[PDB]
This record gives C-alpha cells, structure tokens and sequence, in this order.
C-alpha cells in the first residue's frame, strides 16, 4: 500500500515541479512579450483572428 | 495468554515497520525530486522558446 | 426583467412606439438621466417630506425650461403621483435597454489593449449581427489593459454571452499542463 | 399554437412564461416547452397553466423534470386541457401523466382523445341503488360491506397493509368481474407497479398475446416524477374510467393509490405558486381540490364507477386535513391500526373505528346487521375493560366479564385471514371466505360453542370448521 | 525521461491555443453564507455548473427573473463582488470507474485518502432518471446480512430499499457496517456514504474496514460536519451515481446512506438560504420528492439490462423515539419496509435491538432461500403473537400447560435472536438455528444455556457433517435428508450437553 | 414587482392622465387564478357588489384594495 | 493604504458598511470602525464581514457594543480575518473575543498571531487510536468511559450540575494532566469565571510570578457580552488550543462552557441579519455553524485535544435542534437529568441515557463490559417497573421483580459520589474512586453479597468498603 502510495505521490511531485517551471516559463514569456511593437504584430494576428471569428460565425 | 502478548507485540512491530518504510519512501522521494530539479533546470531551458505560438 | 423600474420604462417606451415619437422621447430621457444624476435634484424630488404641490411646481418649471415631450412630462407627473420616485434613476436606466430591445439595437462591448480601426469595428459589428439576428448593432468603445493581446467582445441580453481570446488562452493552456 | 412565449423564471417545477400581449393561454391549457436534451437534441416537456398573473405572464407547473431547461426557450400553447387517449385503444396498456405509452409497445391509437379537466355529472345523473357486493374478506364483508357503484376508502399509516389489501381486493373482485377495470397509481413505488404488472400478466387478465382483449388499463404516477405528474395522473385515470362509464355504459372498477399523494404534490407545488400556507402544511386549495376529484369519481345512470382508493395518513394520525377531507367523500371507510398490525392480526382493519353506510338492517339482512352489531359491541367491551384488567389482574372480573373478554380476543384473532397475495408474508396459502360462512362462524363464536378451544386456533384461519380442525391438530400436538 | 513528457505537453499546447466558444458570463451581486446571486447569465441551464473567478464550483438552481440563484460548492471567502462567473456547459457530471473501489472521496468524486487522483473514463449525471416499470423485474435473490433477525424474519433482497430507522446509539451504523463486511465472499459492490458525520467517526469506520479486509470492494463517500450545505446535500446522489455505474454493468451493489436526516437538514438550510418558503418544521415542501428521487434509483434490473441490482439501506434518525416526525414518516412511506431499532431493547440486553413488532419487509419470503422459507415461513407472525401473549399472560395469574409451553418456546425464540457484534451467521447456521429453535427441542434447557448450546451445536455440525453445508449451499433447499442429519445432530449434541 | 403595475395600466394612464377621473363603468382583469381575480377600476363599487366579467362568470368584490378589487 | 468606507445602517449589532466600488472585503474580514465614545476614539469596535449586500456595501456584526456609533463614521479593513495572539506568551492569562488581555497585567507579544477562521484538518491528519481515560467519577468511568483526543458532552438542563461537574473534572484531571489546558467560557457567569480564576491562583496553577509556566489559558466572553462576541469567543479559545496542538505537539484540554450560548448567539445574530428562520427560532446554518466549531477540535497525528464541552438543553427538551445537532458531534454524552437531582442522587447523570462510543469490549476489557451491561440491564428493568410501582407500590411485584427493584435502588445510590468541589454543599469530603474499585464494587452489588444491607448506606460514598463501613455505622446507630 505504501509503495503504490509513494509512487502516486512522487508522480504528483513531478506534476508540482512541472507546474512551477511552467509558471517560470509564463513569466519569462510575459517579460519578452512586454515588447509593445510586438503587440502590434499580435494586433495583426488578432485581425487574422477576427477573420477566423467571421469563419466561426459562418460555422 | 501467549497469543495475546505475542500479537500485541506483532501489531506493534507491524506499525513501527510501517513507520520505518514510510521514512524510507519519504527520503527516496525527496532525492528523486532533487534529481528531477536538475532535469527540470534542463526543462526550463528547453520550454520557453516553444511556449510562445 | 420584472423589475418595476423596467415595467414603467417598458410602458413609456411602448407608448412612444405606438405614437412614433421614439427618438424624440429617447433624447428626452437621455437628458432626464443627466438631470437626475446630480444628487440634490434626486434628493429633492425623492424625499417625501416635501409637499407634492411645490414638487409638481418645480417639476413644471423644469418641464418648460429643459423641454419635455407631452407624454414624457405626463409620465414623470404620473411617477410623482403614484410615488415611485425612489426608482426614478432606475426607470431612466431601464428605458435605454428597453428601447434598444425595441429597435433591435444590440449594444455590444468590445475590449482590447489598444484602439481598433473602424474597419475592425464594422467587422465585429457584422459578426455580432450575424450571430445575434438583430435589426442593428451599435458598438461601444472600451480599452482593457488587463488583456495581454486580443479582443473579448460581449453581446446578448445582458453582457452574459461572451467570446474572448487574450488571457483566456493563457489560463486554458495553464490548465492543460496543470491537469 | 401560433403564439410563442418565452420561459422567464424556473424555480424548479414552477415555470413563469411571458407571452405576446394579446395571446394568453387559458387556465389549464397545456404548454409544450421546446427543450434541449443533453445530447443536443430537443427535449419536449409539457406544462400546464395554473395561474394567469398579469404582465403577459402565466405560471405553469412542469409535468416533467425541469433540469436541463433554460430561460428564454420557446413554448407553444396547444390551447386544450391535457388530451389523453381514451377508449378501447388503452386497454391492456401502461401510461403516464400525458397519456404517453410506457409499456414499450406500439404507440396508442390516437383516434380518440379527451381533455383531462372537465365537469362533474349533474344532480339528476346520480344513480341511487344501494346494494353491496361480496369481497371475500371476513372483516370487510361482516363489519364494513362495500357498496357496488360507490366509493371505498382505506386509511392507514405506512407499513400496515393497504397496498396489499388493494392487491387482495383486486385478486378477488377484478378478474371475476365481467366489467372493465382501471388501475390508477398516484405516487407508487416502481417495485409495486412492476409487481402488479407482472402478476396481472401471469394472471392472464391482460392477455399479452392478443392486446385489446384485456380488461384493465394502467396509469402510473410514480414517486420519482415531479409534482406535476403526481398532481395529474389521478385525473388521468379518472378520465379514462369516465369515458368507459359514459360512452360504454359498463360497470367499472377504479383502484386509485394513493389519494394522499395527490394532495402531497398539491402542497408541494402550492408554496411556490404564490399561495399562503393553510394549516399543518397543506395548500389553501385543499377541500375544493379533493372535492373536484371525488365528485367526478361517481356513479351515474349510464355507468357505475365502483372505486377503491387507499388514503395514506401521515404519522398514523387521522386528524390531518387530507384524511379529514376524504372521510366526507368516502362511503365505506376501513382504517388499519398499527396495533393490530403489530400483534400480527392481518388484515389490521380496526373493527371499532371503521364504519360503512351499507351496514343497515334493510340493506344487508337482519341477522347480518345483528351479528355485526354484536361483534362491534363485544370488541368495544373488551377495549373498555382493557386497563381495568391491566391494573387489577384478570381474576377480579365477573363471570360475564371474563367470558366476553375471552370471546372478544377470540373474535379479534378470527378477524385475521391468510391472503392469497400475502402468502409471501405469512407462509400459508390464502382462503376465500363466503359472507354466510363469516356470519355463521361469528354466530358460533358469540354463542360460545367453541368456548374451550385455544385462541391461537382462531388465528390465520378462513372458516370456523378449519378453526376446529386446527384446534384438533393442536390438541394432538399437545399430548404428543 | 523528464523532458519528453513535457515534449508531448508542448506538442499539445501548440495545437492547444484557443477555441472560440461562446461562454455565458455575468457579474455577482450578492454573496453570503454559501449562497451567491448572479447578474445576467440568461442562458445558463437549470442546475448547470458555474465557475467563479477564484475557481469555486457552483450550481444554478433559482433562475429568477432578474438574477440567478447559484449555490456554492465550497467556501465563500475569496469570492469578490463584481467579479465574473462563467457557465460551464455541463450538468453535475461525476467521473466514475472501477478504480474507486477502496477510496474515501469527497462529494466531488475527488480523493481525500491521499492516494492520488482516481483515473475515470466515463462521466455520469449526479441527478439521473429511474429505471421504468418495465425496465425492472421482481425481487427474488436474497441479500445476506448476517443477523438472524434481519435475514430470517424481515428479509432484505437484492434491490429492496430497506430503511434502518432508529434512535441514537442503538446500533444503526453497526447494523449497516456488519451488512457491508459480511459481503466479503458474495461478490457485491458496497458503497458507504456518510453525510455530516465526525471526521474521526468516518476514520473509525474506514479503519475497521481496512482491518476487516472489506475495503477492497467498498467506496466510502464521506463528508464531515464542516462541509458546505450543497456538498452535504449532493453526497448521496454522487454515491448513487457510483453505485448505478456498476448496477447497469451487470454487477450487484449495496449502498448505505448514513444518515439521511443530515442530508435533509442540509437541503433545509440551503433552501432557507435561497429564501424559499418553509413548510412544516421549516423544511421545504418537497423533501419527500427529494428523498424519493434518490431512493427510487434502487432496483433489480430486468433480464434485458443484465439483471443488475442495487440495494439501498438508508439510515434515518428518530429524535426521542418519535416516528411521527416529518422526515421519519416520509422515509417510512418512501422505502420498501423498514427495520426499527429501539433504545429500550438495546438497554434490556437484546442486541441487536430489532423491534420486530413494528418492523416490516415488503419483499417478504421472496428474499430468502427455500430452506429458510420452509423452516421460518410463519416465524414473524407467531413471534408477534407470542409477544402479545407474553405481554398479556401477566394479567391472568394461572395458565394451562399449552399456553405455558407456547410462552416458554417464545422465550427460547427470543434467546435465539440475540446476535453479538461482528459475528456473522451463514445461511447454513441460520437454517439449522431456526430449526433447532422453532421445532421445540430448546424448551428443556434453560435461557442461560440456550446461547452456549447453540454455539456448541453449530461447531459440532461443522466438524462432524459437512454434507449439511453442502446441501444447504448447492441445493438451496431444506431436504428431508438434511433434516434427518440435523435431527441426529440435535439429539447427539443434546445428550452430550446434558452430560456436560 | 407590485400589483396594479402591469405595464399596460401605466400605458393608458400615460394616454389619459390629465386629472383623476372615475372608472366605475369599466374594469380590466389583471390577475386571475384559483378562483380569485384582481380588477383595476370600479372606483364606486360597493364592498360585496356582484361584479360580472365576460363569459357570464359572476364574482363578488370582497377585498377592495388600493387600486384593485379582489 | 487600507481601503476605507462609511457606515450605512446600524440596527442592533448589524453594521451596514458602504465601501468604494474598488476593494470590498472578503467574508470574515475584521472591519475596525474608528469608534467614538463620551470623549476619545475607541478603535475597539471590531466587526466581521458576514455578507456582500451588493451595490458596494457589506454587512458585518459587531464584536462590541454598538450604542454610540453614528451614521457616516469611517471603517478600515485589516484585509485579514480577526487574528488573536497565541504561543507561550498567552500561557497563563485572561482574554477577550478580541484577543485583548483582561487580567490587569501587561500586553502580549504579537509575534505569532493566528486568524480565527482556520480550515479543519484533512482526512489524513486524523488519529484512530481508540483509548479510555478515567476521571474518578464512578458513573462516568463505568457506564460511559471517556476518550482521549475526543469530545465529551455534559447535556443537561439548568441548575442540575454541569458547572459543578466540569469543575470537578477540572480538579481531578487538569491538576495532574501532562500538557496544557485552555478553559474557554462562552457565555457563563462572570462570577463562575472569577471564582475559577481565584481557584487557579490559590492552587497556584497560574503562578502569579513566572506567568510563562502556567499550563492554563483562559478566554472569557461572558453572558453580558454582545451576541457578536458570544458567537466567536469559542472560536478564539479554539484557535489558541489548536495552535498549541499543531505547533507544540502536546495533549490539550479545552473546556467549553457552554456551546449552547454560542448557538443562541448565532440565533440572535441571524435573526437581525435577516435570514429566514429555521426550526423554532434558530438560524438555518445551524448544523454548519455547529460543525465549523466541532470539527477543528479532533485529535491529529501531532497532538490531541480532549475537549469537554458542557451543553445546555433548553427547557429540559433534548428534542431541541441545538442539542439534537450536538449529539451527532460528541463522542460520549453525559445526560444530566432533573429528576435525579430532585431526589438528591448527585451527580444527577442519567445512567441509561449517558452513552459512549468507547464502551466496547475490545477497548475496555470484557469484565468492565459485562458489569456495565448488567448495570444497564437492571436499571432498564427498574425504569420499566416504575410506572406500575408509582400507582401501586413495591408490595405487588413478583419475586424476581422485587429482587431487581431492590438491586436497582442499591445500584442507583451506589452510583453517587461526593465531589471535592461539592464540600460546600454536602460537608462530606470528595471521594476519588477509580475503575479498579468501581468494577469490583458493582460486581459485589450485582452478585448479592450486599443484599442484606440497607440502602441509605451507599448514599454519597466513594468506595464499596466505604459503603460497608457506613452500613456498620448505621447499625452502630442501633
Ligand atoms: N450485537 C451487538 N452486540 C454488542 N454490541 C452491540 C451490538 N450491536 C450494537 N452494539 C453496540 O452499540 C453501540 C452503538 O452502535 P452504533 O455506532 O451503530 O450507534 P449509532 O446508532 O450509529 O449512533 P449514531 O447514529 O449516533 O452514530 C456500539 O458501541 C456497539 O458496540
Ligand atoms: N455533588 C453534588 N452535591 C450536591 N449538589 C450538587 C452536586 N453537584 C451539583 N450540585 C448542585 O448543582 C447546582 C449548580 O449546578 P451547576 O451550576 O454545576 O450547573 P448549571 O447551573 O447548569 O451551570 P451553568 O448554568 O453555568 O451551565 C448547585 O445548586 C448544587 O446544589
Ligand atoms: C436601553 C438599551 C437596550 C439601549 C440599547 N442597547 C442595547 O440593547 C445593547 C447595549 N446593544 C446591543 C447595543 O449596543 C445597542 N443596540 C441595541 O441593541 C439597542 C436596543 C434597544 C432597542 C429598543 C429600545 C432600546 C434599546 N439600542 C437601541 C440601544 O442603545
Ligand atoms: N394479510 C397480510 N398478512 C400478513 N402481513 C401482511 C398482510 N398484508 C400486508 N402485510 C404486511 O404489510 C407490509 C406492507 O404492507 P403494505 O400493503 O405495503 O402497507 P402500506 O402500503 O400501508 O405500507 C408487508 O411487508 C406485509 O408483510
């Protein structure tokens, strides 16, 4: 019982450290994303996504 | 009488062996998480570039 | 909605509909809102200790000066008679959306980091009309810096129904690995 | 049907729906809410307008589960009180509140229909023949004879035996009765409904191999269903039996069970519809509701509805309003007592509390009247001298006192009977007992010819000759 | 190995960026004591889950004209006014699989044992319809409990809702727990649901299960007194869903709500906090429908569904021995017969304290085997008659030999029905015991040696003659052959007992 | 959320408000269910007067209220 | 900068607080009103957000008096639930609901504070070590043994002896108890409180000098504190106790006296907060407010809290919802009766009704189990015969019935014990008699060696040989 229990809990610990590293990845993503000129690139991307919203509207 | 005393002793033994095995699994798990912390330093290297679509 | 404010506002707007003075009373209540927005106006008109006589007097003076529709001045005197005056601001607020539901003018809220061109405004407006089935759509201008890079446009009876892609994508790709 | 309303409020089974200004449904007009099943398909749920509350808004209760419905859905006013398939098409079929078929066979022949809500027969129509029929049960046919072409009411707490006693009354009367029966189940356990179905299956009364040959039509307002169905299935079964009595002019049998689940669903829905509470928890519209049911269930010149119905009383207390309102509408009442159920005396019909209107000298024979009167008198003397005994001892009673005490306990034992359907509960097979046999046996018991036989010899026994045979077998077992 | 799983994760998130779906989302007006009103949400269904910004599950019950009534499944602390709440598009789903066997879980089908999450594929509705009239068959199997009173006089069959009603500390939880842990080698699925109980009392039950070995085939859906009202109200429905998933897949099930009165109290609380009007004793009007919609999902399914089964043993509580109370009268009206547990009989040495005189079983002898039916058809009726007689035979001073013999045999029958704690009786022991009693052998020896002679007789037959066991098991009928063996055994062991 | 405010009585009051006039000739049907009816108008009706709707269904004015007639 | 707002409505302890649109406080955030009195600014007025009334205002209840708060006063929000000092510094002191010291001594070190609303321990943090614990009360040790780490309840009416019983339990157990005690008083007499403090000083438990070594911490919200206070004094005492348990890993005693005042305070609060009333007068969230206290008490893997909670039964009606809900929570209930108190048999516990969970043979031993069951049997038989003997008399019973009645009288009188804190009422000393004497004495009584004895000699005696000696002294009075 304790063997399978610690196996499950170790997997949960792997999940925990994954959550933490992916949090760090998201913070670094936002830090690089703070570029306002790239936001305008993301604005043309969201214009493409407005086109895709019209496509969903058709769907 | 004999089974009473010996079975009290036996259940005591079983529970304390449970606690010892618990301590061992705890220490092993912590060691595996630290080795995983090195591996996940490598992970932190190889994630942030792809996280941006 | 069965809010008594909405009941009165619906009655007024429907009288306006069966006459044809719709925009003429729309501007009327649009100015009445800004009349009652300043607090001493509403406090004077609402607190009952003041005599209904001079209440009506000052109300008639405001009718003459600011200019009110016949039926609408009538309706305000009807409120001052039937003692719903605690709900005056609320009635003036429900008139807006009951008139919008009358004309099928679905007011929508679009929200982004920075301003979009009126080309994008017409795009999203036509999209909202083709998903809603309205007679017309009038788009409200908003900015929300809490969004990172995207747009989240609102429609429906309230702002209930919503489509969104700025930070919803962030938290939904959070949850995948945080399974 | 043209007018389209929008669902506005759903507080559980209470639907307040708004309509266009000029097209407002009538009271009791059915509504079909265009739903949506969880798989994306629509889910048609029926409603029934209960109350026009102004602002183009009507309050309608849900005949089905509202979970899954939403505000703003479509609804359509079918303009008519709920239409149920009626006639011979429904014979041998199991139904629901909406007249839908749920026996999982072909759909009902929709050719004939009838609206559920209607009016009572006039004062001229009332058929007046006071005549009893034999049910085969000793205590019933001796102390509370049932009135053919009338109404019979059974009272009792839960677990005392009125469901099983309706099963017994069925097994005796129904098949031999050349007429057409209708079983209405109002608030009934699915287990008991399925039991009835399969027992009537085996008993050939439905003749599965050739449908539309049957003599019974079953409705089932189960307990899992929301208050709408439990409010309407009694009226449904009544409308079926009413078509049978009027158009086909043949004597009907109507087993309603329960009648209290009707008022249960009424009181459940009432608090939300906008009414103020009555007494202990029931609705204000209680007496008129039960009157609307009972005065429709009656015998006319054309056809005669002989209607058995069990009234489940809560907490064994007969002071509750719904039992209080049934009594005035029921001709012959039989109350089951948890005491007689506890002492194993089954059926537990209280002989002193239960009364009938048929028990009159001119109506049922002078000797039968007098023997019934003597049974009542003897049991009453016993229950009066009860605590005198219980605190004095038995020795200090007179000869007459101890005599009548013993004979009264013997009557109380003999009033028990092995039922055909209660074989599973007792272990011994049932015994149909004739009325003359009952009368004669009680004449013997009160006259005191059996006046040294053991009490337990009068226990679970059909006839008095069987009682003497049992006494002789016990007399053998004693010395052996 | 650590990075390649994150590689599959990133190939997921590349295909997992955003999918445009219209979600209904409005604001929050009122938040108090577990109940939170909502502004907007005009398209949320009745009962559809919501998501508050903090991450709190909810259910929308009152779809009122202006606002939406949403109950909270959790605490209400971190919820902020004016924040957004988002509809989910689901209706009270619960993940269900066979892995749950052995798990103590919350009402959200999430583990609280600390053994990591449960893998489940399918998801079934919390509120589900009942099997129809034609979709069931009558009850014919027996469900063994292990107590002689329960399994002989008031039988419980596979698929019969039998209410264990009783006062405090009368043995209700013990009866249900023994019914569960007797089922080790009978291949049934047990589900123990605890609503509003001590965390420590739940832990005692779970530890008793773990040490008796009955944890392999048992789920324990437990909620403590601190649990929110919506969780305490939805616990039995989730337990019933877990049970029904096996019931449909041709398994046999057993679920114990323990107890129902705490769930009815939770529903009363949540209804009074939704400002609905209260009925008698401040309960909402439809607690009857509340309990019936839960209980009538117990059945014995037909042959065209695999003949699955689910037996419900709900426990209620009569406060101060009063069955006239609102919840007890509702549940004794709903269920299929009940089992009364009286504190007086608990005090006076008769354990279990099964008051037979007001106990019933609606399935009857159809929930026993042919052997016990043949040996004890008339047993409850005659024991009730003997209870009457023994109650009445004290007013009369002097009595004849026949009445005195019936009285003595009745007292020996009362000594038979005594059943200790955690001592199960198999059907063989039960049949032979009922025979030895009801025939009239036991009248000679006295009331103090009744029990010990029964123990010695059962041990004697189990050592000497296993063909009695073989007959009662394989044939399931009390044949003249087995009767002759048992009479030989009674004679021999009675002589030996007289000697000893 | 109040009685007598049906969003049509307000409409006709907006139409014909000028001063407070009698209405006893007429009366609309506002709310009707389970054997009662709330009736606006009939300002001169007596307590107990037999009122008669359409379709010949008679009634009695028991609970005369602020702006309606029970 | 803590957000600030105005007070909208004041109706009793209800304080309606209007806040800016931006930052409205969460539930249970202690709103601190600036407060004004005759002269000066009493910041002492502390509230607790209980609802979100919408339109940027909230509703809170006041832990102090409200007479003096005027419309338009400001509030501050501490952003956290109401915290109280804990740890070694709080050892040996008297407190408030506000964690403010009352004992006329210096302040407390705010280093370790603890909010009052701390979620209950999980399902892995329990302990299932079933264990007995004796108290020296014959009936308590015999018919309903007490548990370690588990709750105990003294159900009873008024004036039947809950306070005397719990004081005697204090003097028995706490003095030799190996850990810490936390006496918390939820609305009992300020006189009882003062007298308990005086005994704590006279016996030296709270050492007047060296107050850090005292092993007893008091928390007093008396019967005159507002219903906002008497609804959370319990939670304050519980936070102190559970801090000791969680951190210092000790065995804690927690004497609550008595939780029905807490329940009733909840009732008076909810009735003004405007919730719809549940059964006869209580709040709808009664089971939840009860469990939110009772569930943070349980013993954990690190420490154990063996709390003894007196419960007051209203109008001698156990059917009432508050006792009928506390019964579901407590482990061993000791039902004090009024009939026994009237006939004089003290303590007036009801031997039949007082029922435990630890009274199991695999916990206590089969000899104890047997004798306990036999005592309950004989007492039940007496209770049954009571109705008949009321009318008739003992004259008209059978031989076994008369024997059982005489044994029952002797049992119910031997079940009495003079207490050490009852010497001001009886004049007889306290008599401590453990299980070793208890079991054997009852074995003698139900065996029948003392069948030839009178009855009055067992009245107010500890030992069975004490009863024998007093019997020989009664025969020495001719
Ligand atoms: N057959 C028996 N033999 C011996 N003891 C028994 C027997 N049946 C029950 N008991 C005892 O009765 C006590 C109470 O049992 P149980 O835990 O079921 O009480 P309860 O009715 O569940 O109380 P609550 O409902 O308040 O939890 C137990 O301590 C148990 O030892
Ligand atoms: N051993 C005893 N001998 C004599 N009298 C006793 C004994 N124990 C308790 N009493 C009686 O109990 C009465 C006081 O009871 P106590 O104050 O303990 O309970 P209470 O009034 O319910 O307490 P509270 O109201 O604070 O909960 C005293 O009058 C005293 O006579
Ligand atoms: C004469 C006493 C009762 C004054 C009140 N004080 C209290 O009741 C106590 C002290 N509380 C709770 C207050 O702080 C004031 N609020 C009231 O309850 C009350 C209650 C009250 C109701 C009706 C008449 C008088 C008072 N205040 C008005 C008080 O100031
Ligand atoms: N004639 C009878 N003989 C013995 N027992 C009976 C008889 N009739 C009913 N019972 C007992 O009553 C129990 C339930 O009766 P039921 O008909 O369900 O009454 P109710 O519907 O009021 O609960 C059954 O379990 C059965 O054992």
């Amino acid at each position: 019982y304790k063997n399978e229990t610690i196996q499950f809990e170790q997997q949960k610990a792997i999940n925990q450290v994954r959550q933490r590293v992916f949090q760090q990845a998201l913070q670094g993503a936002l830090g690089t994303l703070n570029s306002c000129l790239n936001n305008e690139l993301h604005l043309r991307t969201i214009n493409a996504n407005i086109g895709m919203f019209g496509a969903m509207n058709e769907i | 009488l004999e089974v009473e005393a010996k079975l009290a002793e036996g259940r005591k033994k079983i529970e304390v062996e449970l606690q010892e095995a618990l301590g061992s699994l705890e220490q092993q798990k912590e060691d595996t998480i630290k080795s995983l912390d090195s591996q996940i330093s490598a992970l932190s290297d190889d994630i942030v570039k792809k996280v941006l679509p | 909605v069965d809010s008594t404010a909405s009941r009165y506002a619906s009655a007024l707007a429907d009288v306006a509909d069966v006459t044809g003075t719709l925009e003429a009373t729309n501007s009327d209540v649009e100015k009445l809102i800004r009349i009652f927005s300043e607090e001493p106006v509403y406090y004077f008109f609402a607190n009952p200790v003041i005599s209904i006589d001079n209440k009506r007097s000052v109300l008639d003076e405001i009718i003459t000066t600011s200019g009110l529709q016949p039926h609408t001045a009538n309706f305000i005197n009807i409120l001052i008679d039937s003692e719903r005056i605690n709900l005056v601001k609320e009635i003036l607020n429900e008139f807006e959306d009951v008139f919008n539901k009358i004309t099928g003018t679905e007011v929508a809220v679009v929200t982004s980091v920075v301003k979009l061109e009126n080309d994008h405004l017409a795009q999203i407006a036509k999209g909202v009309q083709k998903i809603t089935g309205a007679k017309n759509v009038r788009i409200k201008t908003v900015i929300d810096p809490s969004l990172v890079a995207g747009f989240t446009i609102r429609y429906g009876n309230e702002g209930s129904k919503l489509v969104d892609m700025s930070v919803k994508k962030q938290l939904e790709e959070i949850a995948a690995q945080l399974e | 049907k043209k007018n389209l309303g929008r669902i506005a409020q759903i507080i559980g089974p209470v639907l307040d729906v708004a309509f266009p200004p000029g097209k407002m449904p009538n009271i009791y007009n059915a509504l079909i809410v265009k739903g949506r099943d969880t798989a994306g398909q629509p889910m048609n749920v029926t409603c029934e307008v209960q109350q026009l509350l102004g602002n183009n808004r009507v309050r309608a209760v849900a005949m089905s589960a509202t979970d899954g419905l939403t505000r703003g859905m479509e609804v359509i006013d079918t303009g008519a009180p709920l239409s149920v398939p009626v006639g011979g098409a429904t014979l041998g079929r199991i139904f629901n509140v909406l007249g839908e078929p749920v026996d999982n066979l072909g759909p009902v022949d929709t050719r004939t229909t009838s609206p559920i809500h209607r009016s009572a027969p006039a004062f001229t129509q009332l058929d007046t023949k006071l005549s009893i029929f034999e049910t085969g049960i000793k205590v019933v046919d001796l102390l509370a004879p049932y009135r053919r072409g009338g109404k019979i009411g059974l009272f009792g707490g839960a677990g005392v035996g009125k469901t099983v006693l309706i099963m017994e009354l069925i097994n005796n009367i129904a098949k031999a009765h050349g007429g057409v029966s209708v079983f209405g189940g109002v608030g009934e356990r699915t287990r008991e409904g399925n039991d009835l179905y399969m027992e009537m299956k085996e008993s050939g009364v439905i003749n599965e191999q050739n449908i539309a040959e049957s003599k019974v039509a079953l409705v089932y307002g189960q307990m899992n269903e929301p208050p709408g169905a439990r409010m309407r299935v009694g009226l449904t079964a009544l409308t079926m039996a009413e078509y049978f009595r009027d158009v086909n002019e043949q004597d009907v049998l109507l087993f309603i069970d329960n009648i209290f689940r009707f008022v249960q669903a009424g009181s459940e829905v009432s608090a939300l519809l906008g009414r103020m509470p009555s007494a202990v928890g029931y609705q204000p519209t209680l007496s008129t509701e039960m009157g609307s049911l009972q005065e429709r269930i009656t015998s006319t010149k054309e056809g005669s509805i002989t209607s058995i119905q069990a009234v489940y009383v809560p907490a064994d207390d007969l002071t509750d309003p719904a039992p209080a309102t049934t009594f005035a509408h029921l001709d012959a009442t039989t109350v089951l007592s948890r005491g007689l159920a506890a002492k194993g005396i089954y059926p537990a019909v209280d002989p002193l509390d239960s009364t009938s209107t048929m028990l009159q000298p001119r109506i049922v024979g002078e000797e039968h009247y007098e023997i019934a009167q003597r049974v009542k008198e003897t049991l009453q003397r016993y229950k009066e001298l009860q605590d005198i005994i219980a605190i004095l001892g038995l020795d200090e009673l007179s000869e007459e006192d101890r005599l009548t005490v013993a004979r009264a306990r013997k009557i109380e034992r003999f009033l028990s009977q092995p039922f055909f359907v209660a074989e599973v509960f007792t272990g011994s097979p049932g015994k149909y007992v004739g009325l003359a046999e009952t009368i004669r046996g009680f004449q013997l018991i009160l006259s005191g010819e059996l006046d040294s036989l053991p009490e337990q010899a009068f226990y679970l026994v059909g006839n008095i000759d069987e009682a003497t045979a049992k006494a002789m077998n016990l007399e053998m077992e004693s010395k052996l | 190995r650590a990075d390649e799983i994150s590689k599959i994760i990133r190939e997921r998130i590349e295909g997992y960026n955003r999918e445009v779906k219209v979600v209904n989302t409005g604001t929050v007006l009122q938040v108090g004591d577990g109940i939170a009103r909502i502004h907007g949400l005009d398209e949320v269904m009745a009962g559809e889950l919501v998501e508050f910004e903090e991450g709190t599950i909810g259910i929308a019950l009152n779809l009122e004209s202006n606002n939406v009534g949403v109950v909270l499944m959790g605490d209400g602390l971190m919820i902020q006014e004016g924040s957004s709440v988002k509809a989910t598009g689901r209706i009270a789903q619960i993940p269900v699989s066979e892995a749950y066997l052995g798990r103590v879980i919350n009402a959200l089908a999430k583990p609280i044992d600390g053994r990591g999450e449960i893998t489940a594929s399918e998801s079934r509705l919390i509120e589900s319809p009942a099997p129809g009239i034609m979709s069931r068959r009558s009850v014919y199997e027996p469900l063994q409990t292990g107590l002689i009173a329960i399994d002989a006089m008031i039988p419980v069959g596979r698929g019969q809702r039998e209410l264990i009603i009783g006062d405090r500390q009368t043995g209700k939880t013990a009866v249900a727990t023994d019914t569960i842990l007797n089922q080790q080698g009978q291949n049934v699925i047990c589900v123990y649901v605890a609503i509003g109980q001590k965390a420590s009392s739940v832990a005692q039950v779970v530890t008793n299960f773990q040490e008796r070995g009955a944890m392999e085939y048992t789920i324990v859906v437990a909620e403590t007194a601190d649990s929110p009202a919506t969780l305490q109200y939805l616990a039995p429905y989730t337990g019933a869903a877990l049970a029904e998933y096996f019931m449909y897949r041709e398994r046999h099930t057993l679920i114990i709500y323990d107890d129902l009165s705490k769930q009815a109290q939770a529903y009363r609380q949540m209804s009074l906090l939704l400002r609905r009007p209260p009925g008698r004793e401040a309960y909402p009007g439809d607690v009857f429908y509340l309990h019936s919609r839960l209980l009538e999902r117990a059945a014995k399914l037909s042959s065209l569904l695999g003949e699955g089964s689910m037996t419900a043993l709900p426990i209620v509580e009569t406060q101060a021995g009063d069955v006239s109370a609102y919840i007890p009268t509702n549940v004794i009206s709903i269920t299929d017969g009940q089992i009364f547990l009286s504190a007086d009989l608990f005090n006076a040495g008769i354990r279990p304290a099964i008051n037979v005189g007001i106990s019933v079983s609606r399935v009857g002898s159809a929930a026993q085997i042919k052997a016990m039916k043949k040996v004890a058809g008339k047993l409850k009726l005659e024991l009730a008659q003997f209870a009457e007689l023994e109650a009445f035979a004290q007013f009369a001073s002097d009595l004849d030999k026949a009445t005195q013999n019936q009285l003595a045999r009745g007292q020996r029958l009362r000594e038979l029905l005594k059943q200790p704690q955690s001592a199960p009786l198999t059907v063989e022991e039960q049949v032979m015991t009922i025979y030895t009693g009801t025939n009239g052998y036991l009248d000679s020896l006295e009331l103090d040696q009744v029990r010990k002679y029964l123990v010695e007789l059962r041990t004697y037959v189990k050592t000497n003659k296993p063909e009695f066991q073989e007959i009662i098991s394989s044939t399931k009928t009390f044949t003249e052959e087995a009767e002759a063996l048992l009479k030989e055994a009674i004679q021999e062991q009675m002589e030996r007992f007289l000697l000893q | 959320i109040r009685a007598d405010e049906i969003s049509k009585i307000i409409r006709e009051r907006i139409e014909g408000y000028n001063r407070e006039v009698k209405v006893v000739n007429t009366g609309t049907v506002l709310q009707v269910g389970d054997g009662i009816a709330r009736i606006h108008g009939l300002d001169e009706v007596m307590a107990g007067e037999l009122v008669e709707f359409e379709e010949g269904t008679i009634g009695i004015a028991l609970n005369l209220e602020s702006n309606n007639v029970g």
